[PDB]
């Protein structure tokens, strides 16, 4: 067992993890763009008469109310879920690491070499 | 209370407190710009909703991790 | 998808997916806010512990049941209990599951309407249905007739049924149940010196009642025996030591069921309200009801009740009829097992109150054809 | 292999002060810098530095195996700086949890040896004695048949 | 910036920056004016030597503690002590550092208000916070429950805590502490011929108490043994020679803790006020308090007290409960270590009493939400 490759292994793991995270972020962005385009169709603005825009904006406003209801729903859901998740994270913390927060220390430092100066 | 205030808030958000908009009452360029605003608002908000879905995924993962830890430790 | 068979009850919330044998999560229905001040910072102290979590921190809480006698008296706490049940004990979002609540007979309408309004607006279920707690207990026994005495913890009700046709004019609902027995036991324990007052110590008295009390076959003989010998005195260790010895309080606590005059109630015991409920039925179905008397609910788990009740009814009933008392070993969860069976039926699949129907008629839909 | 050795190649005066103090405690001048590993640990504990016996025993089992007691300066300085804690917070806990959930696709509340080894071979590092079964031996403290994110920390905590 | 965790105490002032393991400067809290005339001119004789300087010139001073029993009786001297602590033992101006004082439970309000007024007007700190001396000692043990007996030098108090929720109705504060033990030892030494009277010789008696006295496991057996053999007589050399021999005064001085009738106090010992403090708590958290009894404070450093106290409580408590007494080796500085931990927390960073808040509500702000 060599202490040599610990640094290389951990740095390589960090590189792999960063690559995976940025790849996941990019694919999430692509999926979000595709889902938005398939949920809110792009605006058509070519040669439309006044009544064409009237009707299109009416449809868009109906969709606006619909999606506003959808997203206030998912927003309340995300608020409740985030609150609950934070609460359970705090619960797990107090369950496991509550005995360790006091152990968070920067000790045995100044008094180790401040004895015979008196 | 039970939640009657909460449901009243929900209804107000969905119907009243939403960006209640009169749209089909504007000039050609004005109606066009308002439609552009509505379309952009829908786009940004749908992106936000996808983000909320992804956060639901992450919260589910955390729940699974916490459950496995609890079952292993208790 | 699968249906959620929840069963609010009063004292223990029992829930689980339809089609199983036993409820998945069973936990007391209590919501207790902390009452002291709290000095440690960052301990992560919540504002209300619900369910089984508040039965472990009950030393510094003030537990309060949100359901008094079948009816629901504190809607916010009940909503909190339901939210906990759905999200933490089953971990299934309610947006994708039908629900089948249960309700005692002869309850106020507003309670049922508020229940359905909550389930449809807050939790936003696809479809929910409310069923009477006794028909399910009759399902679980695999019968189709019989008169079921469902002595829960909140309220004791006695619904007779024949050939699937319920008799609405013969339901005898009595409000003596397990909670009043707990209070009476806590009140008669003071005759030896043990004083339990705090709402947390009511749980300790409940545990004493569950583990020690039993129903006497003959009351006077037991009272005479316990007053001469000492073969009955069973001891029990409190949550801190100091064992206690229960004498003739053992069979005096559950005797209140057959003599409600002990706690000052006027009405007759559970041994005579069953006979009265039978006698209100027609003259030609009394033999079948006599032969198929069903027991259910938690409070009917006292050791020796299925014999005392049979002796009492045989004393009351005509000498020719045969009196039989069905007491399945799975008494406590009988209502929920029946609920699972009912939710698993194909014929029942079109009786749910679909959400579009609620949107068209409001919460008053529950009293309509979709009962 | 490379971090502490390169830091030796680019030695800073902060660590150089302690290096010279230990050397003058050991070497009084015009010497080969032998510094026996037993004396090395004794003085490392002696000079007010971190008194961790585990690193001293590892060095004793590792160095002066020639029977001469001489320690090469490269390994001497490497073990000196590695007795001191050289890590930058081991990255972020939430960040590392996200890294591992990207790693862990099963998402059963833990991760098994398979995902860990797949990521290990994705890293692209050589295999030595501390491979193969050192990971199994170290991660199997309670031997739960898995190496979760917490178990992965338990194996090689302070990942940089 | 960093916070100053001062801890006034009564007998030893312990201070240091937040986030370390041990206080930076620990020195007795005594201010002694010279009492003789003084004939050398230009010797540079000051008018009051405070802190550890007056423990070296104590031969010609009249030392007087500015804190009697937790409360502060001489505000000018206490201000002088604080000024010395800030400027000479730490050398950090208070204009750039928050402070975290500590105070015994059940102390007069005026003491706390005057303390905050001094800290905000004279030293002009940015923000100060006052904390109860027992919660910190519970922090240092890394627990979150437990009943802590903090037997300092001024006052012994016994604060029970569960799950971070302090129980204000179960705090039992007793005014017997190290100083009364010093006086009683000085009073029983006269039975062999050694008379210590001067306020300077009280320090010598304190040193005797620290170095020789120990708590007997069983009092009567030790009294019988010391009266027959001579294996206990330990000698000690005064600051000028003339060694003295302490016989059964060794375990009779600290025995006053468990029998306060020796110094004429009515109350029960520290072995029985802990049990009484537990019994006032609720019936469901008594097991946890029994299992997590914590000792702190200087006076609990007597060799053999963690066994005598456990034996006494086991005698009092029910036989089933397990009695465990936590006695960390760093007992003396336990309160200050806990103070450092509390000041180093991020969640606590917004609880300080900011100066603008004091300017708006006056010194009575301390009793308000910012406790
Ligand atoms: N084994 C038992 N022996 C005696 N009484 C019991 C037993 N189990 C439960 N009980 C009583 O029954 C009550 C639980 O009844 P339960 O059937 O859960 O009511 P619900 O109808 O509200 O679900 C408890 O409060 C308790 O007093
Ligand atoms: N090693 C010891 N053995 C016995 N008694 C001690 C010892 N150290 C201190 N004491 C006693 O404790 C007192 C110091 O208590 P301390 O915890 O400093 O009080 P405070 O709570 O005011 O800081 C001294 O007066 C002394 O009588
Ligand atoms: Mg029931
Ligand atoms: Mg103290």
């Amino acid at each position: 067992i060599s202490a040599s490759r610990k640094l290389q292994l951990k740095t390589l793991m960090l590189q792999i993890a960063k690559q995976e995270m940025e790849r996941e972020a990019e694919e999430r962005r692509g999926e979000k763009g595709r889902v938005l385009r398939t949920r809110c169709q792009p605006l058509e603005l070519d040669g439309l008469g006044f009544e064409e825009l009237q009707d299109l904006c009416r449809q868009l406003h109906a969709r606006v109310d619909k999606v506003d209801e959808e997203r206030y729903d998912v927003e309340a859901k995300v608020t409740k879920n985030i609150t609950e998740i934070a609460d359970l994270t705090q619960k797990i913390y107090d369950l496991r690491g509550k005995f360790k927060r006091p152990t968070l220390r920067r000790v045995r430092i100044s008094a180790d070499a401040m004895m015979q100066a008196l | 209370g039970k939640r009657q205030t909460e449901r009243e808030k929900k209804k107000k958000i969905l119907a009243e407190r939403r960006k209640v908009l009169a749209i089909d009452h504007l000039n050609e360029d004005q109606l066009r710009e308002k439609a552009k605003e509505l379309w952009q608002s829908i786009y940004n908000l749908e992106a936000e909703k996808f983000d909320l879905q992804e956060k639901f995924k992450q919260q589910k993962y955390e729940i699974n991790v916490l459950r496995n830890r609890i079952n292993d430790n208790q | 998808t699968t249906a959620l068979v929840c069963d609010n009850g009063s004292g223990l919330v029992k829930a689980g997916f339809a089609g199983d044998d036993a409820p998945r999560a069973v936990f007391p229905s209590i919501v207790g806010r902390p009452r002291h001040q709290g000095v440690m910072v960052g301990m992560g102290q919540k504002d209300s512990y619900v369910g089984d979590e508040a039965q472990s921190k009950r030393g510094i809480l003030t537990l309060k049941y949100p359901i008094e006698h079948g009816i629901i008296t504190n809607w916010d706490d009940m909503e909190k209990i339901w939210h906990h049940t759905f999200y933490n004990e089953l971990r299934v979002a309610p947006e994708e599951h039908p629900t089948l609540l249960t309700e005692a007979p002869l309850n106020p309408k507003a309670n049922r309407e508020k229940m359905t309004q909550i389930m449809f607006e807050t939790f936003n279920v696809p479809a929910m249905y409310v069923a009477i707690q006794a028909v399910l207990s009759l399902y679980a026994s695999g019968r189709t007739t019989g008169i079921v005495l469902d002595s829960g913890d909140g309220v004791t009700h006695n619904v007779p049924i024949y050939e699937g046709y319920a008799l609405p004019h013969a339901i005898m609902r009595l409000d003596l149940a397990g909670r009043d027995l707990t209070d009476y036991l806590m009140k008669i324990l003071t005759e030896r010196g043990y004083s339990f007052v705090t709402t947390a110590e009511r749980e300790i008295v409940r545990d004493i009642k569950e583990k020690l009390c039993y129903v006497a076959l003959d009351f006077e003989n037991e009272m005479a025996t316990a007053a001469s010998s000492s073969s009955l005195e069973k001891s029990y260790e409190l949550p801190d030591g100091q064992v206690i010895t229960i004498g003739n309080e053992r069979f005096r606590c559950p005797e209140t069921l057959f003599q409600p005059s002990f706690i000052g109630m006027e009405s007759a015991g559970i041994h005579e309200t069953t006979y009265n409920s039978i006698m209100k039925c027609d003259i030609d179905i009394r033999k079948d009801l006599y032969a198929n008397n069903v027991l259910s609910g938690g409070t009917t788990m006292y050791p020796g009740i299925a014999d005392r009740m049979q002796k009492e009814i045989t004393a009351l009933a005509p000498s020719t009829m045969k009196i039989k008392i069905i007491a399945p070993p799975e008494r406590k969860y009988s209502v929920w097992i029946g609920g699972s069976i009912l939710a698993s039926l194909s014929t029942f699949q079109q009786m749910w109150i679909s959400k579009q129907e609620y949107d068209e008629a409001g919460p008053s839909i529950v009293h309509r054809k979709c009962f | 292999d490379d971090i502490y050795k390169a830091a030796v190649e680019q030695l800073t005066e902060e660590q150089k002060n302690e290096f010279k103090a230990a050397f003058d405690i050991f070497v009084l001048g015009a010497e080969d810098g032998c510094i026996s590993t037993k004396e090395l640990g004794k003085v490392m504990r002696m000079l007010g530095q971190n008194p961790t016996p585990e690193e001293l025993q590892e060095m004793i089992d590792e160095v002066d195996e020639d029977g001469s007691g001489t320690v090469d300066f490269d390994e001497f300085l490497v073990m000196m700086v590695r007795c001191m804690k050289d890590d930058s917070k081991g990255k972020s806990e939430e960040e590392l949890s996200d890294l591992f959930r990207m790693f862990d696709k099963n998402a059963d509340g833990y991760i098994d040896l398979d995902e860990l080894k797949m990521m290990l071979q994705a890293t692209g590092e050589t295999i030595t004695e501390d491979d193969i079964e050192e990971l199994m031996k170290d991660g199997d403290k309670n031997n739960d048949g898995r190496i979760d994110y917490d178990e992965f920390l338990e194996f090689m905590k302070g990942v940089e």
